[PDB]
DNA sequence: TCGAGAATCCCGGTGCCGAGGCCGCTCAATTGGTCGTAGACAGCTCTAGCACCGCTTAAACGCACGTACGCGCTGTCCCCCGCGTTTTAACCGCCAAGGGGATTACTCCCTAGTCTCCAGGCACGTGTCAGATATATACATCCGA
DNA sequence: TCGGATGTATATATCTGACACGTGCCTGGAGACTAGGGAGTAATCCCCTTGGCGGTTAAAACGCGGGGGACAGCGCGTACGTGCGTTTAAGCGGTGCTAGAGCTGTCTACGACCAATTGAGCGGCCTCGGCACCGGGATTCTCGA
């Protein structure tokens, strides 16, 4: 499952217009992708600990939240 | 008995004061509660969702529109240092960011 | 044939997602790839569609601060263009890769 | 079918207070929702810190008050004090 | 040539025309007398007209000691060297000061009164006669202030006459700063307008302007709509007092014998503590009382507040509601709907829109005093505006501001920051119960009013110098 | 201006010191929107009968006082948060910071 | 005698580096922290620890920021730390 | 009254070299110096309001220790 | 009764597990507190003890050193992955920085 | 004077045991102190936040395991965890 | 500074689904009284923070010089950008299933609370042995000859 | 690339002050119950999560021409490090003082807890209009000379 090139170019490029990106390498986009896999391993980790711990096999939207919170990346609008 | 008066009309709050209190009750702080520390703190919760909501509503009516969209609050939260600097690990989900482009990419 | 420069099309894209409060990654491909990594803590799991976008939201916002970051590491070093070693310097100073 | 309760009705009558023409949307309803929960456990939590400092059993205004000076940033915070005290007396009138 | 026995519309008098079917005065000839402000460069075809500010901009407590020097010169004590103020020799509040009396030409106190013959009050402004309650602050500020000089004196004997009424002007001016930012303005505009126009203090910016601007003049007027009806005065129980407990305000306005001959101020004050304002709503804009029956004695008719305040904003050249609008990012209303959207109000945008025809037309009086108020303020979004600029260029432009280093020293500082008013006035009444802390926000005894032996007093312990 | 001061002038002189004469007392107004006269400079919206502003006829102001700010004085509402202290602070500042004189 | 620039500088960081002594003269520090806490409260009282703990706490603070300022420094292709990498630093750590 | 020149520029030369610095700008010392204020008013503001709320004189080191605490700056070695 | 047998002594652990519960009932943390949370706490605080201990004591040791001092507990953090993570936000008094140099800054 | 207490016994009983040549100072016993108070308030607090998260009013050791894997990094936390479960399993022994 | 082509702004109908108003009712907030333990107040004790005083003296300060580095300019090319065509799958709209989230009833076992007591741990007092402090040595290491 | 030339780790004494230890006692943890309510365990309902099909078409990808900017020379000015001699408070060690932290005793008053009552708010159900939607007309930001 090599769902990480999912993530194409183009949608790296528009997340760095967003950012205010002009000029962009063309060995960026792996590195963008590693850091995109290593930050969602860290949050995920995280909301799969806080869904384990309420004996549950759905990761619920406050699972998330609580997980973004924990590494002081707290989320409104999800609860 | 006499005709039941909730406590934030006693205080003249909207924010609910028996609820506040038991929250801070049950909400493992300290073994006791004042009976002014509800108040303080349903006016301070007031006052804050008062600011934010006027920030919110003005952003809205810049953008003529009706109601109120993440973005609205977004953008009344951005724009505001010390609301910033309270929300500064804050994401708020639908808000977007900030138009800012930096001055040398300019052509 | 009309042509614009090179640095018009990047700008006008600057100025044109930075209004916009959409997500920016393709909802499949980004929930394909979130119960991938999801795969490697725990097994047959399942995602609120909640849940799923607030973790798309999350990755978004924290990517584009890091573009952020990225792009005045860049600039410091008297330079346009976006590189690797920008990205590693400012998540180093933030502490990330510290 | 729980009786879920939030702060729905109390954002909604400060709306009003404030903009009585201008609505609320659901996204921005949770949004406000956790921003008042954010920072009433901000405030609490700041509290109880300090009421365990001096080895204080309660929370009275004085603890909720200095929670306040030190987390809410500049201003804020000193206008957070005034709303707050004059809750306070307002309460002790009747 | 004079707008109070002339109608014709000729410099510097442009009076008021009464339309047809109107409610008081049944003769169209006859017109509300008006006076044209003093332009700044009279004589001049080219420079703009514009308007001068008769008193200093600052919040120096100028009502206190004055901006000119002969009117400085005349409220000082000059028969001795404890740099006290000039003080009644004639009559006493039960052993206690009063402001001393002024000859004016045209001296309009005794017109009030004929009996009486009690003359106007003296004090740092020219209107200071106009109300017995306005009158009676005036008596508190110049008692503390002698009070101060003398418990300065006393703990420092080695200092002057001239160093004593020097600190103590500063200490007042000091207390009017703390006073009016700390409690005044937040319940004007609100803890919204207040914290965006009013942040936090950083130091003294002597490139941000601190002149007062032109539309202040007639966007502070907010307070023409809180004049109750009636004046209240009240006795030691706190109760309605014989005779004449209320009086009509008409029978009030620049009358100083009530002040002389009627036990001082210690009534008045206690009817100010003791009396809630009216609420401004927007069907009740002003009473009739200011509306219609304004100055029946000084003069030959009644006067009209409202219409007084949007001919003064045309007469001084103010930008209508639309440009004051678009100063503060607020939408500018064009038709009818707009007006009803941003005035809250159908009946009332309705009727603006047919007396004047655009929104560009209305004045930014009717039109501040027109849109609901702020939350837990008094004025609306556009006044709020206006006085929260005005008020933050007072204060950041301020060297002598008594947060500034090298004014008041730090300890001098922390003992500044314990006054209120109600220390004031039972510092310098004979009132034993005052009102809790927030004057402004107390109105019901003895709901929110304690025995204020508990207030400490001002420590000058800081003052000793060595 | 002296080069040094403890305590403040009379008139409010010498606080600025890049620029003295501003701030002090009797100094003519300042304008954040440039004057909107009848003419532009000398006279006030209303002066000369029939001219209109911006196109539209400058209405009476004690016929906008009847329509709009004339109300029955028996339906007063008290303000049950402010007092008179209020009112009297309000003229009390305005008689310290703003006051623009007029001809006798 | 003499040696070249660059050499006595490398000796410093080599010979600080070793030792955790506090780099700062303590009188000094105690004068800026009293003259500090001056503006908050009158007839302050300090503990010897708690100057103390203030000194070791700015020390590691400046220290940490030092090392960012340099890290900067080396992106940019130079040697010598500017006040634009300082403010640099605390931009991207989030302090600015 | 001007105690933060008392932070001698061999002072902060002597941090910069515990900080890896080889080479340093002239311009760094006073940028040093206001880092240096901005932080300790932080710090020094969140110790006396704690010290004030315990209604105390003297500020205690442990005050000291629950301002950096809630900086996010632990520091060990001082009080519990 | 019986001789009072310290809980810690049961669980085989060098930290107060009667002191752990005692400040885990007091801390306001819960309306309850379990008997099984002290004894975790207790053991989670002693290995992390231990495991900074040992370290700085060989730090010591490298030194030729008899007594620990602040610069070895540096020494031992921040030369350990996992404890320079744990500890990232913490200062240590006394304690110094760890001897690095830029290979730039190096002679050539 | 009134006793104050640390765990300043117990570190030099680890100490003793780990080094039984190597001894410490008072500062590094400070340091030790409040290392082992920063990590109990850490791990006390994301307990009572699970607590709380779940509608129970009790702290266990399942919240303290998963505290201790969300606070203590990769493979630490393992080694923690281990010690832990090991302590609770003596003592559910005697 | 002006045509061509393209991106965006901004009007006008459309209907649609989401926000707002209304209706029951129930669980939580209010009203009325007691208990007693926490906190406010007053008083006494004795650390320890505070303010000179005198002597070294380590270090801060300021200067002369030159070498290494920051700054800027020049040239290459190749890597990035924008457009045209084609393909690939994201997306929207049912269709169906079913596994798990959420709710409800019973109980029983684990935790709070109370009483006694005794031993771990704190504060005290001490001496002796690692450690900072001199001194000369043999290295450790840098700069033109 | 050696002679000295500066710096320093090291082997050998030398006080010294602070840490490891012995001791008294005291107060908090341990043992032993009892009472009650929180959650452990089933059990049911539905809802919302997953898999699938199919048509649209929006977007991703491949290719290609070209231009601009990233990076490697190259030189010049300057400022920062290095060494030296003068000055200045840092540090240290004693000295005395009293402000306030800390402990103790009284007392009262305020919050926890309980029982009765009712209404505020929350969920479910219409309903209409704010707005995202589709043409379509201006408006212009830009590029190539
Ligand atoms: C309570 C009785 C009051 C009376 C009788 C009164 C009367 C007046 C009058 C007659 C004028 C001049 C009208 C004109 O322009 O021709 C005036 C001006 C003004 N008023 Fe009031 N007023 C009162 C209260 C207040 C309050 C409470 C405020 C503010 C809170 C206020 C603010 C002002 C201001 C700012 C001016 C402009 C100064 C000037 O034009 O000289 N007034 N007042
Ligand atoms: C005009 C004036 O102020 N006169 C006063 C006088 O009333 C007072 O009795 C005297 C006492 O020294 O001081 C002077
Ligand atoms: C109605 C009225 O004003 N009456 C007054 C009266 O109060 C006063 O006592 C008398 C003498 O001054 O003059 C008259």
């Amino acid at each position: 499952r090599d769902n990480i090139q999912g993530i194409t170019k183009p949608a790296i490029r528009r997340l760095a217009r967003r950012g205010g990106v002009k000029r962009i390498s063309g060995l960026i986009y792996e590195e963008t992708r590693g850091v995109l896999k290593v930050f969602l391993e860290n949050v995920i980790r995280d909301a799969v600990t806080y869904t384990e711990h309420a004996k549950r096999k759905t990761v619920t939207a406050m699972d998330v939240v609580y997980a973004l919170k924990r590494q002081g990346r707290t989320l409104y609008g999800f609860g | 008995r006499a005709k039941a008066k909730t406590r934030s009309s006693r205080a003249g709050l909207q924010f609910p004061v028996g609820r506040v209190h038991r929250l801070l009750r049950k909400g493992n702080y300290a073994e006791r509660v004042g009976a002014g520390a509800p108040v303080y703190l349903a006016a301070v919760l007031e006052y804050l969702t008062a600011e934010i909501l006027e920030l919110a509503g003005n952003a809205a009516r810049d953008n003529k529109k009706t109601r109120i969209i993440p973005r609205h609050l977004q953008l009344a939260v951005r724009n505001d240092e010390e609301l910033n600097k309270l929300l500064g690990r804050v994401t708020i989900a639908q808000g977007g960011v900030l138009p800012n482009i930096q001055s040398v990419l300019l052509p | 044939p009309h042509r614009y420069r090179p640095g018009t099309v990047a700008l006008r894209e600057i100025r044109r997602y930075q209004k916009s409060t959409e997500l920016l990654i393709r909802k499949l491909p980004f929930q394909r790839l979130v119960r991938e990594i999801a795969q490697d803590f725990k097994t047959d799991l399942r995602f609120q569609s909640s849940a799923v976008m607030a973790l798309q939201e999350a990755s978004e916002a924290y990517l584009v601060a890091l573009f952020e970051d990225t792009n005045l590491c860049a600039i410091h070093a008297k330079r346009v263009t976006i590189m690797p070693k920008d990205i590693q310097l400012a998540r180093r100073i933030r502490g990330e890769r510290a | 079918k729980t009786r879920k309760e939030s702060y729905a009705i109390y954002v909604y009558k400060v709306l009003k207070q404030v903009h009585p023409d201008t609505g609320i949307s659901s996204k921005a309803m949770s949004i406000m929702n956790s921003f008042v929960n954010d920072v009433f456990e901000r405030i609490a939590g700041e509290a109880s810190r300090l009421a365990h400092y001096n080895k204080r059993s309660t929370i009275t205004s004085r603890e909720i008050q200095t929670a306040v000076r030190l987390l809410l940033p500049g201003e804020l915070a000193k206008h957070a004090v005034s709303e707050g005290t004059k809750a306070v007396t307002k309460y002790t009138s009747a | 040539v004079n707008c109070e026995t002339s109608c014709v519309q000729q410099p510097p008098c442009f009076p008021l025309k009464i339309p047809p079917n109107d409610p008081r005065i049944k003769n169209q000839a006859d017109c509300i007398p008006f006076f044209r402000s003093c332009p700044a460069c009279p004589g001049s075809n080219i420079t703009i007209r514009n308007q001068i500010n008769a008193l200093t901009s600052f919040v120096d407590a100028s009502m206190v000691y004055g901006s000119e020097e002969p009117l400085a010169r005349n409220l000082r004590n000059m028969s001795n060297q404890l740099g006290l103020l000039a003080v009644n020799q004639r009559f006493q509040d039960n052993g206690r000061a009063l402001l001393p009396f002024d000859n004016l030409h045209d001296d309009p106190c005794l017109l009030t009164n004929r009996s009486a013959r009690i003359p106007c009050f003296l004090a740092g402004d020219t209107r200071s006669s106009e109300m017995p309650e306005l009158t009676s602050m005036h008596t508190l500020l110049l008692r503390e202030h002698n009070r101060l000089a003398t418990e300065l004196k006393s703990l420092n004997p080695r200092w002057d006459g001239e160093r004593l009424y020097q600190e103590a002007r500063k200490i007042v001016g000091a207390m009017v700063q703390i006073i009016t930012y700390r409690d005044y303005l937040p319940l004007v505009l609100g803890p919204t307008a207040m914290r965006k126009y009013l942040p936090t203090y950083r130091s003294y910016n002597d490139s941000v302007d601190p002149r007062i601007a032109n539309v202040f003049t007639n966007a502070f007027r907010y307070g023409h709509t809180l004049i109750q009806p009636f004046m209240f005065r009240l006795d030691n129980r706190y109760q309605p007092m014989e005779p004449n407990p209320r009086v009509p305000l008409s029978r009030v306005f620049f009358a100083s014998w009530r002040v002389v001959l009627e036990g001082g101020i210690d009534p008045i004050l206690r009817g100010l503590m003791a009396t809630p304002a009216k609420l401004n709503r927007q069907n009740q804009i002003a009473v009739d009382e200011i509306r219609e029956r304004l100055f029946e004695q000084v003069m030959r008719i009644g006067l009209d507040l409202p219409a007084l305040n949007m001919q003064r904003s045309r007469d001084h050249g103010l930008p209508g509601y639309n440009a004051w609008r678009r100063f503060c990012g607020l939408p500018q209303p064009e038709t009818v709907g707009q007006l009803g959207t941003v005035l809250r109000n159908l009946k009332l945008a309705r009727k603006l829109m047919e007396q004047y025809g655009t929104p560009n037309n209305i004045d930014i009086w009717m039109g501040g005093v027109s849109e609901p108020l702020k939350r837990k303020g008094r004025v609306g979004p556009l006044l709020a505006c206006i006085i929260g600029t005005q008020f933050r260029k007072l204060r950041d432009g301020d060297r002598f501001w008594w947060e500034n280093e090298g004014v008041f020293s730090m300890q001098q500082r922390q003992a500044l920051a314990q006054i209120s008013l109600p220390r004031i006035i039972c510092d310098n009444t004979g009132i034993t119960t005052v009102s809790k802390n927030n004057i402004f926000m107390s109105n019901s005894y003895p709901r929110d009013f304690v025995n204020c032996s508990t207030l400490p007093a001002l420590n000058l312990a800081s003052w000793r110098e060595a | 201006c002296p080069e040094q001061d403890k305590y403040r002038t009379i008139t409010g002189m010498c606080n600025n010191r890049r620029s003295p004469t501003l701030g002090a007392s009797n100094r003519a107004f300042v304008r954040w929107l440039p004057a909107e006269y009848e003419d532009g400079f000398s006279l006030p919206y209303g002066w000369t009968p029939g001219v209109k502003r911006n196109g539209f006829p400058v209405a009476l102001a004690r016929a906008v006082s009847n329509e709009i700010v004339r109300f029955p004085t028996d339906q007063l509402t008290p303000d049950q948060e402010r007092s008179l202290m209020f009112m009297q602070w309000g003229q009390l500042l305005d008689h310290d910071l703003d006051f623009t004189p007029e001809p006798a």
